[PDB]
RNA sequence: CGCAGGUCGCAGUGGCAAGGGGGACCUGACUGUUUAACAAAAACAUAGGUCCCCGCGAGCCCGUAAGGGUGUGUACGGGGGC
RNA sequence: CCGGUCCUAAGGCGGGGCCUAAUAGGCACCCGCCGAAAGGGAAACGGGUUAAUAUUCCCGUGCCGCGGGGGUAGGUUCUGCGGCAACGCAGGCCCCGUCCCCGACGCCUCGGGAUAGGGCGGGCGGGACUGCCGUCCCGCUUAACCGUCGAAGGCCGGGGAGUGCCGUAAUGGCGAGAACCGGCCGAAGGCGGGAAUAGCCGGGGGUUUCCCCGGUCCGCCCGACUCCUGGGGCCCGUGAAAAGG
């Protein structure tokens, strides 16, 4: 756990606490937030910030939800409608 | 399992203070087993076992007992102190 | 340097540790097994003829 | 703990809670609902708290201060 | 038993700042746990000196004295003090954001608001004031900037 | 001790091997693509040299193949026989109209492409002999080859033409593409060492070697091996 | 409006029979007013203040939140004590 | 016009989107009131943006500001009442950014 | 950041901190590397030039063998000299 | 709830097989496993206490995983509701499959937002000094966690623009849809709750560390090498994987 707190992984967060010390809390990065299949661009609706895994986001109601963004469905219908 | 109580000076305020007793185990006994037999030999309620290797190789264990029985008075039944 | 400034750093590696089988500080870490009886690679107890 | 404004809400934790402690100001009232999983407080006018704790007890749900 | 590491710990300050008084050197030998050492605090035998903040009071009165001009001449300076692209910035916010909202209040039409977006970015003005006396001497808005 | 450099390498030490674990895979035909895909991405890939397309077809597979100069992301392209000779586009090279630009030529049919996979290199269809099942193409360096007819090639040329000609200006520059690549960085000149360590290590006066035959053998087999002559003279008589 | 997600929550999980809904979207209401209304007075950012006090007097008088009227009392309170220092500063 | 009273569409975005439904009304340029019954496909009757809906080429026959079950009647007329339960389904992995930059 | 005025010292980047400069020849283009413990160089490397072996079941290299490296590579490439 | 433990990296070991006079020697193949106390990765903070441990003991306030009970929304052939939309909202229960995404990534440079820290003026309390002046110094704090707000950026609806029009630190943008108007998603962190009852400072009384009393404030400024965000550029260099979610 020192060099593991030399290493940038961890967010260095000085923090003055109530008995008047001042100390370093050592606090996880933010994970990416879901993207697009397709485009690689952040899907709307659930690009909060998370720091840890196990918690349930949910998607947009939509069909294809939190897979592809708004812009993708629609193309890929009209395509579907026709053909 | 137990092979002694300890009853030294911090061990002593422990049973004191926070209802704990301090004994030697051996090294291989887990958690649950030193709660098991302290709770069968001597009929008491156990809340938590606290344990630790010291450097001579002895597992030691502050067993806290839960709030109806006192960890005094159980030393002083069984004549260690 | 390759004098005294040099052995400063033998302060902190190893290349063997103790063996379970034979107890000797001859267990190689990074090959695993024992250069002194061969338990890691060798069932048999490695001695040889040319040692005493 | 949480804070709740709307005394109709609060008083769902309040009337379950281990114990309700009262801190008074001189403008309002924080009152704790102390239940097993979170500490609930509420701020009130010195006025409704006094009814607000009389409901409390009224209810046998004890009241301390603090 | 050192009886100013354990005073040092229940004063909160460092064992450089714990004094013991030498009237207390009889019951020095007696300390055994933290609270006998409580006792000798409650009784003014030990007590923390209050630590140094460095003084002021020759800064304080020197500020003053650079704010009127003084003590910041050619003799004065050893490196570069004025950050010129920080000078940049401010001089483009400061004349763009005035341009902007001459324009954005029908003050200025946008072909003259262009030529001067361009002249300003060209570094035709030294400053604001040199703007708006561009301004006025040209006539490029129907009533005098002030 | 004594081995010399060119007889290290082959125990396959890693300062001798190439650090494939850098790519996300090999640029190959799989075995049975047929129908219409698509150019997903193109993408470059550490220690080639040519930009890299991956391509999914209909049925979800996807495959490697070194991008077609022109090539572009979301492209339909056509494996198979049926598949018109445009650029991208997967044939049977015995479908390739004669005159026709190729790259990436199997041999065999499934060997997954052999010739003109750099850069910028490109094989032209020369003739077809069907009788036999084989294609005559002509490979980069000017070698008049038969394929078979039933290996696969893609129309066009390779992507990223050109490389070569800008110079490595610094040391560092070729330091970097070194490190994606298997070579060993840098060279030690043969007469810049001691007898023991190369042929031409030694005298007072460093010299080169004359030519080994080609029977020497390994620790012998540097400098020139076999050579059928060497300088410009070489040069006029191979012209 | 700042609190106007809250406002519609209110009317469609009322319109819907939802009252516990209701009565937890009116709570986050007073809340996204009172919270922000605070920190902009912390912050002595006094105008942006005022317009959620008013827009707050508002949406108490639309729901009947008596809540909101007892926080908003101390917050003006705090914001003229505020202002008073400041001209006598000046 | 295409987008006109009896033109069967298929919106394509909000929750709604790959359900079929029909145009009733028209309320401006940008805006028709479409109501595939919601009983029917799932699509309940509001105005809706002509950029969110993809036209079909089958249309029927029906009056200005039909109703449910004046709708409901001309699908069985037409036969297309099981077309009309069908979703369209994307087919996302043709999909490159080329498309929708 | 600037202007006007007054004024003291031998000395005002007053301590601290802090380039001597110029002309020419030989030599290696340059940055880089090197004889851990007497050699730091004009030696090595280098980008660039050029030649050779090679169409891949290749060329060159390792292994007793099974097999392996170059190679998840393919002449705008791999290897070998100067 | 701090690390190991789990995961895979470069790589390694074992069984099978193939090779070997033979092995404890070799390994391209099949199967499995090992391989990081600086990579990935569940969940704890503050105060107090000891002669010696302290995110481990004690007090307070929480979090994670797994499982259960009650209530509720919801369901009980069949489907949750709203919004033009971006998307919003308690969004039924169990099992299985597939796909996608997160995990998951360089260097250089420049705009923006914060916090740690530092300072200035006033106030209250306490301290320093004595030749003259009356200045100088210290305290005035606020954790995790719950809620709410959200800059840049992206997106949705309206609009329909070339005498152009809108810009930046810089590059600039627009019928391949600008200005402008309204909205949606959306950081660090702020603020309230936690929480003054703690801690600190000052003044008292006890005894063995306990009790009481007063203060814990007003208004500004600088501000990171810490944290967040976005823009631009470079590469014959392209900056891991898997568990897990
Ligand atoms: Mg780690
Ligand atoms: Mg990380
Ligand atoms: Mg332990
Ligand atoms: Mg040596
Ligand atoms: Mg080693
Ligand atoms: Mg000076
Ligand atoms: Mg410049
Ligand atoms: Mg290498
Ligand atoms: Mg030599
Ligand atoms: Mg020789
Ligand atoms: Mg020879
Ligand atoms: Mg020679
Ligand atoms: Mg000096
Ligand atoms: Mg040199
Ligand atoms: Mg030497
Ligand atoms: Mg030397
Ligand atoms: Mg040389
Ligand atoms: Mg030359
Ligand atoms: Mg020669
Ligand atoms: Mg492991
Ligand atoms: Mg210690
Ligand atoms: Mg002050
Ligand atoms: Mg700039
Ligand atoms: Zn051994």
């Amino acid at each position: 756990p020192r060099p593991a707190y030399r290493s940038r992984s961890l967010r260095r967060v000085k923090v003055k606490t109530p008995g008047g010390r001042t100390v370093v809390h050592y606090e996880k990065r933010a994970k990416g937030v879901p993207k697009c299949a397709v485009t690689g661009q952040p899907l709307g609706g659930m690009n909060s910030k998370v720091y840890r895994f196990g918690i349930s986001t949910r998607a947009p109601s939509r069909p294809y939800g939190g897979v592809v963004s708004h812009k993708v469905l629609a193309r890929a219908i009209r395509y579907a409608v026709r053909r | 399992m137990i092979k002694r109580f300890v009853i030294t000076e911090k061990a002593l305020r422990l049973a004191e203070r926070e209802n704990k007793i301090t004994i030697i185990v051996e090294r291989t006994a887990t958690k649950k087993q030193i709660a098991d037999e302290v709770q069968r030999l001597y009929n008491v309620k156990v809340e938590k076992v606290n344990t630790l290797i010291t450097p001579r190789g002895e597992k030691k264990a502050y067993v806290k007992l839960a709030e109806g029985y006192s960890a005094m008075d159980l030393l002083t039944k069984l004549g260690v102190l | 340097m390759k004098g005294t400034p040099s052995m400063g750093k033998h302060n902190k590696g190893k290349t063997h540790i103790r063996c379970p089988r034979c107890g000797r500080h001859s267990y190689n870490v990074t090959k695993k097994y024992c250069a002194s009886c061969g338990w890691g690679r060798s069932k048999r107890w490695r001695r040889y003829n040319w040692a005493k | 703990p949480k804070e709740i404004f709307l005394v109709e809400l609060w008083k769902k934790y309040g009337e379950k809670a281990q114990v309700v402690r009262v801190k008074r100001y001189e403008d309002f009232v924080k009152l704790k609902a102390r239940l097993s999983g979170y500490l609930y407080t509420i701020r009130v006018p010195p006025d409704k708290a006094e009814q607000l704790i009389s409901e409390l007890k009224a209810k046998n749900v004890k009241v301390e201060e603090v | 038993v050192d009886v100013k590491r354990l005073a040092a710990e229940i004063l909160g300050v460092g064992v450089s700042r714990v004094k013991i008084s030498p009237e207390a050197v009889g019951r020095l030998e007696e300390v055994v746990t933290k609270d006998d050492v409580r006792a000798l605090i409650d009784e003014g035998l030990i007590w923390a000196e209050p630590e140094k903040g460095n003084s002021r009071g020759r800064w304080r009165e020197l500020h003053e004295k650079k704010k009127k001009g003084r003590r910041r001449g050619q003799g004065s300076r050893k490196g570069r003090r004025l950050d010129e692209e920080e000078a940049w910035v401010n001089k483009m916010r400061v004349m763009r954001r005035f341009l902007n909202t001459l324009k954005r209040q029908g003050k200025l039409d946008p072909a003259t608001w262009r030529q001067l977006y361009r002249m300003v970015k060209g570094n035709y003005f030294r400053d604001l004031r040199h703007l708006k006396t561009y301004i006025n001497e040209h006539k490029l808005t129907k009533e005098p900037v002030k | 001790g004594k081995r010399i450099l060119v007889q290290r390498r082959g125990r396959g030490g890693s300062q001798f091997r190439s650090p494939s674990w850098k790519r996300d895979g090999p640029v190959r035909y799989p075995p049975n693509i047929s129908g219409r895909g698509i150019v997903v991405e193109i993408l470059h890939e550490p220690g080639l040299n040519a930009p890299v397309a991956k391509i999914r077809m209909e049925n979800g597979v996807e495959f490697f193949n070194y991008a077609a100069e022109g090539l572009y992301v979301g492209q339909v392209i056509q494996v198979g026989p049926d598949a018109p000779p445009a650029v991208g586009n997967v044939l049977p090279l015995g479908k390739i109209p004669e005159g026709t630009m190729v790259f990436n030529v199997e041999k065999r049919f499934g060997d997954g492409g052999k010739f003109a996979r750099s850069g910028g290199t490109y094989a032209l269809v020369i003739g077809q002999r069907p009788e036999e099942n084989k294609t005559i193409v002509r490979l980069p360096s000017g070698r008049v080859i038969e394929v078979d007819a039933r290996g696969r090639a893609t129309i066009g040329i390779v992507a990223g033409g050109g490389r070569v000609e800008k110079p490595f200006v610094k040391a560092g520059k070729k330091y970097h593409r070194a490190r994606a690549k298997s070579w060993k960085y840098p060279t030690v000149r043969g007469k810049a060492m001691s007898p023991y360590a190369h042929p031409h290590g030694g005298g007072s006066h460093q010299k080169g070697g004359t030519p080994v035959p080609k029977t020497a053998p390994p620790g012998q087999k540097v400098g020139f091996i076999g050579s059928r002559c060497t300088g410009r003279g070489c040069v006029r008589a191979r012209a | 409006p700042l609190c106007s997600k809250w406002e519609s929550l209110i009317t469609w999980a009322e319109k819907g029979g939802n009252s516990y809904k209701a009565l937890e979207f009116r709570e986050k209401l007073v809340e996204c007013i009172v919270y922000t209304a605070t920190e902009k007075v912390k912050k002595k950012k006094l105008d942006e203040a005022e317009e959620l006090l008013k827009y707050g007097k508002e949406v108490a008088k639309k729901f009947n939140i008596e809540e909101l009227n007892f926080h908003i009392a101390l917050l003006e309170k705090e914001i003229s004590k505020i202002r008073q220092r400041r001209a006598q500063a000046q | 016009k295409v987008i006109d009273v009896g033109r069967v569409v298929v919106k394509v975005l909000g929750r709604e989107a790959g359900r079929k439904a029909v145009v009733v009304d028209i309320v401006d340029e940008n805006y028709v009131v479409i109501t595939g019954p919601k009983s029917l496909s799932g699509v309940r009757r509001r105005r809706v943006n002509i950029n969110h809906i993809e036209p079909t080429d089958k249309k029927i026959e029906i009056k200005k500001g039909a109703s449910d079950e004046e709708v409901l009647k001309a699908l069985e007329a037409a036969g297309l009442v099981e077309y009309m339960k069908e979703r369209v389904k994307p087919k996302l992995f043709e999909i490159t950014p080329a498309d929708v930059k």
